[PDB]
């Protein structure tokens, strides 16, 4: 029947959204971790190139 | 089960969060080393 | 009427996934763009690292 | 609808891949370079 066909589609629709929702959720957490990794790489790189600037100046004197 | 109103809200809020995570990542990266004074390289 | 509540929920869910799909595609494109700028930023930093190593080489031979 | 559902799986897989690539590229770190010429 009509209600059973309709309920099969309903479940299929909810399963889909529920699956994407879990993917978004995990991907979002991953991207938030990547922001920490990204600020850490940059912080390291700022230090390193500040060190380089200081050496170069230092050596110039 | 979830009410339907509810699955859609969740899925809406998760969409927003991903758009914002992306934007935040892109904004922090666009905060670029090229904008620093490298004229000490001389 | 239970069938009516179902067809109305199916249309709402279908609508959410249809919106959601057009949004995912846009998000994928931003990430592609973000990969192109990450790549330009590293290439730039690799030139700077190289120039700075060589300038220190030069100066240390005062 | 079967197509909307198939497309969504397809876009999620692409979003998955796109995020993975990004967090693999940014894992090639400058911490790997030799910085000992700083002394």
């Amino acid at each position: 029947e009509t209600l059973q066909r309709c309920l099969e589609e309903n479940q299929e629709l909810r399963d889909a959204i529920r699956q994407s929702n879990q993917i978004l959720r995990e991907r979002c957490e991953e991207l938030l971790h990547f922001q920490a990794s990204q600020r850490e790489e940059k912080e390291f790189l700022m230090c390193k190139f500040q060190e380089a600037r200081k050496l170069v100046e230092r050596l110039g004197l | 089960a979830k009410k339907s109103e509810e699955l859609v809200a969740e899925a809406h809020n998760l969409c927003t969060l991903l758009e914002n995570a992306i934007q935040d990542t892109v904004r922090e990266q666009d905060q670029s080393f090229t904008a620093l004074d490298w004229s000490w390289l001389q």
